RNA sequence: UGCCUGGCGGCCGUAGCGCGGUGGUCCCACCUGACCCCAUGCCGAACUCAGAAGUGAAACGCCGUAGCGCCGAUGGUAGUGUGGGGUCUCCCCAUGCGAGAGUAGGGAACUGCCAGGCAU
RNA sequence: CUCAACGGAUAAAAGGUACUCCGGGGAUAACAGGCUGAUACCGCCCAAGAGUUCAUAUCGACGGCGGUGUUUGGCACCUC
RNA sequence: CUCCUAAAGAGUAACGGAGGAGCACGAAGGUUGGCUAAUCCUGGUCGGACAUCAGGAGGUUAGUGCAAUGGCAUAAGCCA
RNA sequence: CUGGUUCUCCCCGAAAGCUAUUUAGGUAGCGCCUCGUGAAUUCAUCUCCGGGGGUAGAGCACUGUUUCGGCAAGGGGGUCACUUACCAACCCGAUGCAAACUGCGAAUACCGGAGAAUGUUAUCACGGGAGACACACGGCGGGUGCUAACGUCCGUCGUGAAGAGGGAAACAACCCAGACCGCCAGCUAAGGUCCCAAAGUCAUGGUUAAGUGGGAAACGAUGUGGGAAGGCCCAGACAGCC
């Protein structure tokens, strides 16, 4: 039982109340390594805006990649960046994890940015 | 060795298959390889004698058909469910 | 008297007999008795022609019996009226459709099984026929 | 023992065929189970009543990994 | 355009009762009545509904 | 532009399973540590946090392979609407529709958005 | 309110009649007819076996197919 | 009330074929978070065909307050 | 509850169902009839398009049931821990069966949309007046019964009921066909054409010898017609005779 087909089963009900809403998702994925985010158009096929630790415009100013700290800075990148797209009203898809820890801070860090949720 | 005579079918259905085993005829059909599938008519009581041998099931029949011999082996055949009569046989092309 | 050893319900409808049968060719014999008739074959008859077999070939050999007696046929009483629900399961038989092959039999030369299946053939209610295993 | 009871017929099954055009709130099939499942624009009752929540032609349609059936209005 | 004549040949008694609605949207009345329509599949399909009872004249 | 990986989809087995091979710069996975945030009706297994020594064993991805699943004609057969007929518990004829099973065969998915790596 | 006779005649109700009576019904029974033929009776088919031996002189199991309208019935079509 | 009869929309009779109900629950309701069976095999104190433990197989053959049917993995099943 | 209910013509024209009922041969609402008024291209048929099925059929993965083979747990009876009249799960291969089985699945029917043609609005709503709620047979699909009944109970269609005429000898319900009136005209349907009795002692090619036709089964048989093969045979077959 792999730690990550357990991981949708917990993501699958949420995500479907969110297509049956209609609603633009900010979906978050989240590795021992690496965060990521993505704000998906309510088709869910198109991304609309995206941000993550990979990225080496935001991965140089920062210690670690993957900490608490880190996860903050690609939630105020990744909402900035959607904020002058056009988009202020999203819906936050934790995506299996616990809303805890670095998603957690990812989250209230857009929150801080001005997306909301 | 086997050679049957045959004619192409003018159409298909349960209506002229029917008729077909009224006139001591009865169908039958050729596939395999990439042609296209050929419907024939068979004289039903002279390939019936033919079949009453086991190597008609394994040897390699040939079937002229206008004028055109084709190599084909008998590939499942339909008999009637009480009487001694054929109702269709199924030709793959050799 | 072939029976099931216990059924889902106990009473069935009675059902029509349409249809010709699947199982129209000897499948573990070589030998074979083919009903060319429709109609209802009871446990009893089904007995009697296979003792009439059994015998015919002074046990030898081996015999397969094909149908199975597994639709009960309910009767009424006599002396008793219309209605006051369904009447009581009195024997089981087997729908026989053209074609169907009632009994197989092999270890025996072809003379002598078309002997045995004739005297069988005396005890069933259907005209029947004799088949022989043939090459697919 | 004795037979001879039954219940009332309940009127299940499809109101509304594929196409036909419905008002918010039109009963689209009564069902038992979630023998078809809500899609977009129909809710699903307590019931499981599935009911149109918006105007426009119900659409019949299987999706998902299980091949199951959905109804949908298009909003027209 | 094309027109073709039917002819209606039996009698409409004891017919199914989408038969008598097909004579009736023929315009056929009665037996021997014969009327003209326009060749159509729409009329191609009802004189095929009763073909054993209607004699069409192309 | 190509290759490769991750995320979200379309599609819902021609897409699955098995068998064989294969991949670690990045990515991913396992991994390291755990006082603390948090967690175990016991357990840092899981969940969570802090990390980067190690490893692609597992898992995952990819490649091959017809062992199985799956897909699947043509023809025939069964059934059947309407009309007619018979020896009428069942059939037949004209006409329209026409399976299921099985056979030949197919088949080791396809595809969109975004991102990263690499070659270009 | 087991008004459960569950759209619930009253808050409150069991029997006998061969001493019977009226209005009706062949809408519905008993006799007889009819239809039917399970049953009954009669015949036939197969032939295990009995008959010292020998199936078929005489019987005939296990089963099968009919006839009659003839018993017990089924139905309720005629006559209340 | 559930299934069949019921003739692939609905409905559809018989003293037709089968079963149930006249309740239960302040949690067995709401929500959030999590979880995933039956059976069997192997190993293992008492311990046995069957207790709890571990692993594999298996893939819902389990479960659902109660009959049947239709549902149920996003679980409608199980836990806080 | 039974009986009876008195002049004429014209138009339309049922029902014997559902639901409820101390209700079942009564009655009420609805369905069906009539009259009036109003209103939409409202309705019907066909073609095309969009649908949902789970029936017929089929199938056997599931629920059950069933036969054979293989593999075999196990149950066995046998010896006292050996090999042993027998039965045998699971699995595998093959074969069937199902109203209350479905990994399949029609024809039809039904719902919706569009389009012509045709139909005296044939459709819906409201109002006045009803009758009817004992149905019958025939076809098809079934339950029940004995795939018994001119039986019984549903579905659906037709006819009778409330429909004359022609045919089926006679024969409400079958076949043909819907009678406004008159004609000493014609053409046809079912069914018929030797005589009763209107019309072919018609034509061509066959079959039957049983008055079969003009009532019936299992089964029996060198009846006879047609068809396709087969064995044997002038190295002399088959029958007869030595
Ligand atoms: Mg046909
Ligand atoms: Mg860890
Ligand atoms: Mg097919
Ligand atoms: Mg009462
Ligand atoms: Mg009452
Ligand atoms: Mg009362
Ligand atoms: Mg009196
Ligand atoms: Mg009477
Ligand atoms: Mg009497
Ligand atoms: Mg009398
Ligand atoms: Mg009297
Ligand atoms: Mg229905
Ligand atoms: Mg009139
Ligand atoms: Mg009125
Ligand atoms: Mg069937
Ligand atoms: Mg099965
Ligand atoms: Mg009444
Ligand atoms: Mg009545
Ligand atoms: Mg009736
Ligand atoms: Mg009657
Ligand atoms: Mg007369
Ligand atoms: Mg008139
Ligand atoms: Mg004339
Ligand atoms: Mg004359
Ligand atoms: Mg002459
Ligand atoms: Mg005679």
């Amino acid at each position: 039982m792999d730690k990550k087909s357990a991981r949708i089963r917990r993501a699958t009900r949420a995500r479907r109340k969110l297509q049956e809403l209609g609603a633009t998702r900010l979906v978050v994925h989240r590795t021992p390594r690496h965060i990521y985010a993505q704000v998906i158009a309510p088709n869910g096929s198109e991304v609309l805006v995206a941000a993550s630790t990979v990225e080496k415009a935001i991965a140089e100013q920062l210690k670690y990649t993957g900490n608490k700290d880190a996860a903050a800075a690609v939630g105020k990148a990744v909402a900035e960046r959607a904020l002058e797209k056009g988009i202020k009203d999203v819906s936050f898809d934790r995506s299996g994890f616990q809303y805890h820890g670095r998603v957690q801070a990812l989250a209230d860090a857009a929150r801080e940015a001005g997306l909301q949720f | 060795m086997f050679t049957i005579n045959a004619e192409v079918r003018k159409e298909q259905g349960k209506g002229a298959s029917r008729r077909l085993r009224a006139a001591n005829k009865f169908p039958a059909i050729i596939y395999g390889g990439k042609e296209a599938p050929l419907a024939i008519e068979l004289d039903h009581d002279k390939v019936m004698n033919m079949q009453a041998k086991a190597e008609f099931y394994s040897e390699v029949l040939t079937i002229v058909v206008d004028g055109k011999e084709i190599k084909v082996k008998a590939q499942d055949v339909q008999r009637h469910p009480y009487k001694p009569k054929l109702q269709h046989i199924d030709f793959v092309r050799a | 008297m072939l029976q099931p050893k216990r059924t889902k319900f106990r009473k069935m409808h009675k059902g029509r007999n349409r249809g010709l049968a699947q199982g129209t060719d000897v499948s573990f014999g070589s030998f074979g008795l083919k009903a060319v008739g429709r109609g209802r074959l009871t446990a009893r008859q089904i007995e009697a022609a296979r003792r009439a077999m059994t015998r015919a070939v002074k046990r030898q050999g081996k015999i397969w019996i094909r149908v199975f007696p597994d639709k009960p046929i309910t009767e009424k009483p006599l002396a008793v009226r219309m209605g006051k629900g369904k009447g009581n399961v009195e024997y089981w038989v087997a729908l026989i459709q053209p074609g169907k092959v009632l009994y197989e039999m092999d270890g025996v030369p072809e003379e002598l099984a078309r002997e045995a299946f004739k005297l069988a053939a005396a005890k069933l209610p259907i005209k029947t026929t004799f088949v022989t295993k043939t090459v697919m | 023992t004795r037979n001879g009871r039954d219940s009332e017929a309940k009127r299940l099954g499809v109101k509304r065929f594929g196409g036909e055009s419905v008002l918010a709130g039109s009963i689209i099939v009564r069902q038992r189970g979630t023998k078809f499942h809500a899609g977009a624009n129909v809710g699903c009752g307590r019931d499981h009543t599935l009911f149109a929540k918006a105007d426009g032609k119900v659409k019949f349609e299987v999706k998902g990994p299980k091949n199951r059936k959905f109804i949908s209005i298009e909003a027209e | 355009a094309k027109t073709i004549k039917i002819t209606q040949t039996r009698s409409a008694i004891g017919r199914l009762p989408k038969h008598k609605a097909t004579l009736l949207g023929l315009g056929l009345r009665r037996i021997g009545h014969t009327v003209e329509r326009e060749d159509t599949p729409a009329i191609r399909g009802m004189i095929n509904a009763v073909s054993f009872m209607v004699k069409v004249e192309e």
